[PDB]
């Protein structure tokens, strides 16, 4: 029994908690994860795109095939010394790293902080024999380069142009089970109470899904551009992005800035939001005085830490820490999803809210926590009203067909994608008059502005939802939304009198 | 099902009204007219949220 | 006496420097700091707005209360016991503070880098003794929960709902009153000679009554949008928003992170522009060879610190450092209030200047620092002469009644704000075209990039004055209301050939 | 002679490589270097601007006189001694780094991961015995205040109010011929096969020069605006911008953030897109594990260096590191500058192509580097194809004459610029309807939005070619232009139909 | 001096490299009636050799 | 009592001007004109100024 995978997960896999094996759990796990119907390959718009050089890396699975040359017969040493000069970093970055360094983690003692790791080595192993790759009294030696990109424990030679692969979270969760289940187990507890999003969703267990199910993405020209997307959407089908390769460092994984890379930018301004506050202030200011090799359990106590990061808090949830990130999600980032604002009172969100303030009161007092939860809830609303406001005036004129260019310059979407108004396509593609400024204005006054007031609001940075992002930024769309609304009524009854002097 | 849609409005006018009297008025989170902040009788938003509740 | 509060100070609060003790110079900044007239409470406009959650904790004086639960009455040792449960980090953070190991400041030795600090919890027991907080012979044991939450130095029990108390600038200054003093001393010394911002401001001592005094804040029913504003406002009510709770580490403030919360954005961009510059890029290289613990008078000896930082610049005056900041203000960030472009040639301004040179001239020459100050002052008029001149066409069609929407959708401000063109209301509230797109891109012109190019140059990073903040989205403005204009213009001619036709 | 220095540099001065003695070599790098035709002086628009204050630090050899106050003349110690007090913390500065302690560089021990620069010493004393500013017997005692502010190993008094100088380029130089030499290549290195740059462009070496030989800098009366420009572009004139005064750490300029100042912005923001990759992120983290005091070539052994830098990845040629940061280059920051798409698919780029293939191998495979690369160049064309698509538009309005106020409120630019439409002239100088906001805004998308898009490719920060920078403006600018064509298209022929009612 | 090939020609000839004149691939930049617009490798080759000839 | 507004234009040739003759010809920081940037004489903007300093006493 993995006691931190919720009952969902097991009952959604027809498995017994008690009973289940390491390798029946895997095996189950992994048979949902590579399977079409639950997500994997390249999804509903297939036929649409082609992968490009770099997609071997980002969906292995579905396209990656070892090189042609060098045409060598390695074993498991062939494989450092070689590489040694050839992808040297490499080399020294794994030597360097635990999973080279298996027997120092046996030599740990029960008073260090990081004997856990101990724990989960035994963890690993015992995982291992389950699945018939390790004896019941042979210890694991390392993790190496065959190991990872051949086979677990692989004792033999391996053929480079045959052999060789791209380690996938499956591939991973052979040996870290608990955690690649956790992860996948937000397919489970991700359950909106009125599909306000795609059930598991938002999660890192389906964000590649979600990239190549979004329809300019896979409609669009510009393979480059959309594979952009893709990198900052690797979560489902890779576990490196936040612990990099080849180090695998968890405490690298704790530090706010492993996020930063994907949680960043004009739609969702999370590390900008959170580093800019008091609390990711301190986390700069405070970085080398925290013991960030401690696990996040032991963050505030043996690790020293006074400040929130990404990770404690996004990561905890009841008292107990685990790679599923989806349990207290209420507002989900984007206000003006339908539905969102409107369950924000739902007994379903005031647990989650309930959850959050346990987040908080290991600092906070409870009264202070509440106080400031209930500001972002209100300042979320009173940004939504903004833009909803903005978007009655532009919807109205798409609706009465007034758009400039609406009937004569408005070229349809590429296939499969249907024509609309202020659609997310029109984000990452335009032709003519499609979409019109007063559209994409209005559009990214939600995608964008309202946005980024909510995540500001979430994370304490009140320039972030005040003067210089949200508020200020919506302010101005609101104004030139209106302006421009004015001046084309105005132009409107200006075309009506010269119809008039001519008919 | 699905939720029916509420404006943040009045979303905001229900939580402000969230705790008093049906005879009692507050002031709007969102709406000026005429120079001023629209003033709400908290009777007239949470049956215009109850009646849609019922919808969904 | 505190010898770093200037004289003015003194003079403002009827006391003679060399009679008036801790206890008379603590209770007189005190009656003043706490008066309304003086800018405590809810301020002229109180009628307009209310307080929500968060305010019982942005402004204790006039909101907080202690709260119904738990019904516990209790000493210091159950404060820590507790809250060991119910705040764990609280007791953590304070276990390690300063605060919690005096006995550790005590043993101070006189070869210790961080001797300095022995003086100052002596000074501190001094003010407590002249005050009657403290035996003369007794010696403080520590700063806990209680101290700062209910009463300094108490001995007894106390009521969780009746004696709790959330610590404002006072609360600290009944130890720290060399600071409290020095902070409170910003009323007195930042005056302007033609009244170019109101006495006392800008300051940290007078930015919460600043906030509550601007009337879009007290007018707009977004009050979660508006509280926004009064938590980058809150130096004037409590300490913590340099060295924070509950660690109150002085290294920290020392920082320039300390101040990057609240001194940054589309206003006043200045951590942004100092961590691009030289200064900055150098502050951040070099942050792990610099000891921070040392005070700022150390700073570039037993620190090692080799770059200026936000704290080492602003507190230091004439040789001295103080947590009074306003007195080698000039430019006040904002170029374009009226009064302060005339005002600096001013003796007033060439005396701030000069004590400026005394700053840099700490590390560069004379020569140098006066060629980039000058640089600074002239690149920052150039800015303001851009936007004076995009501001005559938009101030023209306002007096013509020209601009979108002015006679037939240009709706009244909430109350009290009256009507009017550009004004600071339309930032943060606005409705059909008030403003008109015209008049807010003019007054963000002014409000925000030329505010910051003047960011940038005072803070030497040379890419925000020019390219990518200042000069650059200046020159846009100013393109696209001469764009505007001249359409506007032509539309204007069109209908008045239609109007002739008819 | 000067291994790291390439071939094409010892044509260009006529040396030959295995003859030429570090005097030769300096003297004819110096010639070329103070030469007004080689780039030196106030350049060919000079008549039109002035110096202000500043300018006496930015292009010393031009314009630096030395002070009238303090009216003495000093010895080596009275320089320490009074600056001491006067400019305290540049003494203290000074007094840490290793310019002040060259004995502790000579007892560097074969075990210590810094002995390089024992070496790095013993050529820079033969250079000196080669220019006889040092006895064949004698050491160098130190580098101090007399020495760069006055002359090399002087051994008597100067007068500060006459032989005081800013240290330039050439100053460095003396001693430090291989690295002064590396970045004077530059010149000859980067030579454009169609002339796409002028050649030795762009480059550190001629950044200055470049500056000047802008119309807009010349021509624009804001001065201090103007030396905001200058301020990113004196690496020319002085070597102090990545290792700084006094300390001048060669750790410092190994450092991301040494080049963050002038590298960054809104048209190349590689600060910005670098620190938000993986790449960047992994060295913020990584910082304090890394040992920043190695030489570039032991960083990745010697230092523990996992992550990439600027200049891990620039400096880097194959398999060396040199004070050249051109060799390599393909796409130069603006892919809008005509020939240089075109150029992409040559074998001149395809040769710097697989010197960056090296440069990613130091970690990546080879495979792995050249689906990335092949990544940048397409993504980078495809916002270029973008950005055509709309000056089209744009450009037929200018031919048509049909650009708001182009007729009735289009003032000339200061002289000496020309009169013409998206130049770059337009960023730094408006009046009236010069520019027109639609011609502003799709320079704008060309000069900002597509060179970020291709800095958020090139530095690996997915985020920076799509959503928030590259990708996203220029759709914004797309749609835009569109929309405000449409607007005018229309109105005009609303003009039209009142110009026939006038007919009567 | 290089004779001037568009960004989206450029991408065309990219695409078509190691194929048959007769191939058909996607552009890489163009939609037309709702649909990527599709590229004979031979007409691409042809235009940029036309380019290649005329160039210095 | 408030000072007389200045211009910043203004102000820049006034700075311009100083430690200069009266008669020395400058050029504008700010002012372009027929293609030329506007010369400006200083004892022009001094007398300027000195009405300016004496309009508000
Ligand atoms: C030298 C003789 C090698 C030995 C022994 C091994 N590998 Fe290798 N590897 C080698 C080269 C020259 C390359 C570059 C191929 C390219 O075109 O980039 C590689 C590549 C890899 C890769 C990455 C493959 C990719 O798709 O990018 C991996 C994951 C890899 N090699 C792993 C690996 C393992 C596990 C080995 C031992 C079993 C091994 N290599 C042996 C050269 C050599
Ligand atoms: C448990 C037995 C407690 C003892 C003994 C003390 N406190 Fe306490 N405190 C307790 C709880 C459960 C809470 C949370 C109340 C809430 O609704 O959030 C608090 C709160 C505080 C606060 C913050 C109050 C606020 O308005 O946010 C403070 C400043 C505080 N407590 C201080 C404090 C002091 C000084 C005590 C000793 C005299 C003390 N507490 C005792 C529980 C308990
Ligand atoms: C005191 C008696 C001094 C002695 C001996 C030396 N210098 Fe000096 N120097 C002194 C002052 C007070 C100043 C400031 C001048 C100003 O107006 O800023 C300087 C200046 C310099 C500078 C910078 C000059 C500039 O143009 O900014 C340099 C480079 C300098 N001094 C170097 C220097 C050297 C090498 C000396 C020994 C030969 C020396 N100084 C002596 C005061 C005194
Ligand atoms: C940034 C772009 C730089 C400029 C401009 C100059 N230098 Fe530099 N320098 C830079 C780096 C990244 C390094 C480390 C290089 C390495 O291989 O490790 C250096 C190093 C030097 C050194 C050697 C010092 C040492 O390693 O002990 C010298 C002597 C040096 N640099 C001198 C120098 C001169 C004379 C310059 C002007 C022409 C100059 N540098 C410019 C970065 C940069
Ligand atoms: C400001 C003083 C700079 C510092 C510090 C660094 N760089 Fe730079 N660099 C600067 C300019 C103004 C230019 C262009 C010069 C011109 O021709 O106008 C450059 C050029 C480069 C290039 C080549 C650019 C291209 O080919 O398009 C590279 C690769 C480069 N610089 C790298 C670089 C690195 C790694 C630095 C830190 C160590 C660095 N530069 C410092 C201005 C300045
Ligand atoms: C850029 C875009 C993009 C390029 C085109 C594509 C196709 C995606 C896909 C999505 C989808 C879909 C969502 C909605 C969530 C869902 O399940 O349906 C969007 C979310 C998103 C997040 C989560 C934001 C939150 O909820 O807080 C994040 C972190 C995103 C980040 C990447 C990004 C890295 C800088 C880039 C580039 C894009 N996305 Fe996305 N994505 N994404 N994304
Ligand atoms: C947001 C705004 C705002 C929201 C509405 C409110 C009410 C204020 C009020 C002010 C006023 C008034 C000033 C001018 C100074 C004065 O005394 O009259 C303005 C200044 C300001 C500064 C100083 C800038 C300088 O001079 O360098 C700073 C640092 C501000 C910080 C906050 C900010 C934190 C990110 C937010 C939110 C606002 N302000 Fe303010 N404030 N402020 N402010
Ligand atoms: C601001 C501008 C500017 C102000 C006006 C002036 C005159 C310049 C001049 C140039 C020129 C010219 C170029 C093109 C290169 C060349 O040789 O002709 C431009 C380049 C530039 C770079 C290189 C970009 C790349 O290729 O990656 C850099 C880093 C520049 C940065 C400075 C800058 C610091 C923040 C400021 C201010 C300007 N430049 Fe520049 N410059 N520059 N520049
Ligand atoms: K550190």
């Amino acid at each position: 029994d993995i006691s931190t995978v919720p009952d969902e997960t097991y009952d959604a896999l027809k498995l017994d908690r008690g009973k289940a094996t390491p390798k029946e759990t895997y095996e189950a796990l992994v048979k949902r994860y590579k399977d079409p119907a639950h997500g994997a390959g390249k999804g509903t718009m297939g036929d649409y795109w082609e992968p490009i050089a770099i997609s071997i890396y980002m969906d292995p699975n579905t396209f990656y095939k070892p090189p042609v040359s060098p045409k060598e017969v390695a074993e498991r040493k062939d494989c450092v010394e070689c590489h040694s000069d050839e992808t040297p970093v490499w080399v020294r970055a794994w030597k360097r790293s635990t999973h080279a360094n298996l027997d120092k983690i046996r030599n740990l003692k029960s008073d260090d902080p990081l004997y856990y790791k101990k724990g989960k080595l035994e963890e690993v192993e015992n995982n291992l024999r389950s699945m018939g790759k390790l004896g019941e009294k042979e210890t694991l030696k390392e993790v190496g380069c065959i190991d990872c990109h051949v086979d677990v424990n692989k004792k033999d030679k391996a053929d480079h142009t045959k052999d060789i692969r791209m380690p996938t979270a499956d591939t991973c969760g052979t040996c870290h089970l608990r955690e690649f289940a956790e992860r996948e187990s937000e397919r489970d507890t991700m359950v909106w109470p009125n599909g306000q999003w795609p059930a598991g969703r938002p999660s890192h267990a389906l964000d590649y899904t979600a990239n190549i199910e979004t329809t300019v993405w896979a409609a669009m020209p510009q393979r480059e551009v959309a594979e952009g997307c893709t990198m900052c959407h690797t979560n489902q089908n890779k576990c490196d992005n936040c612990h990099t390769r080849h180090e695998f460092s968890a405490a690298e994984s704790r530090k706010p800035e492993a996020c930063a890379t994907c949680h960043s930018g004009v739609d969702h301004n999370n590390w900008e939001a959170y580093t800019m506050s008091k609390h990711g202030k301190l986390a700069e200011m405070n970085r080398d005085k925290w013991n960030w090799e401690v696990r996040l359990k032991d963050a505030f106590s043996k690790g020293g830490q006074n400040a929130p990061t990404c990770a404690a808090c996004h990561m905890e949830y009841e008292g107990e820490y685990t790679h599923n990130i989806t349990r207290k999600t209420r507002w989900a980032n984007y206000p003006f999803v339908p539905g969102i604002a409107e369950n924000i009172t739902s007994d379903w969100s005031e647990a989650r809210l309930d959850s959050w303030v346990l987040t908080c009161t290991q600092c906070h007092s409870e009264r202070f926590a509440r106080s400031y939860l209930d500001l972002m809830d209100k300042g979320t609303l009173e940004g939504l009203a903004k833009y909803q406001e903005a978007n009655a005036i532009v919807h109205k004129m798409y609706e009465d067909g007034t758009l400039t260019g609406q009937k004569t310059n408005r070229p349809n979407p590429p296939e499969p994608e249907k024509p609309g108004f202020g659609i997310f396509t029109q984000l990452f593609w335009s032709k003519g008059n499609n979409p019109a400024s007063l559209e994409l204005k209005v559009l990214e006054m939600a995608e964008n502005n309202l946005a980024k007031m909510h995540v500001g609001l979430a994370h304490v940075n009140p320039g972030g939802w005040t003067y210089t992002e949200g508020w200020g930024p919506m302010n101005r769309a609101y104004v030139e939304i209106q302006d421009e609304y004015t001046k084309m009524q105005e132009l409107s009854a200006l075309q009506a009198r010269v119809n008039k002097l001519e008919g | 099902s699905s939720l029916a849609p509420i404006s943040a409005k009045d979303m905001l006018d229900y939580l402000a009204c969230k705790d008093k009297k049906p005879t009692d008025v507050v002031k709007s989170h969102t709406e000026v007219e005429n120079g001023k902040i629209v003033r709400v009788k908290c009777g007239d938003i949470v049956a215009l949220v109850q009646k849609a509740r019922e919808q969904s």
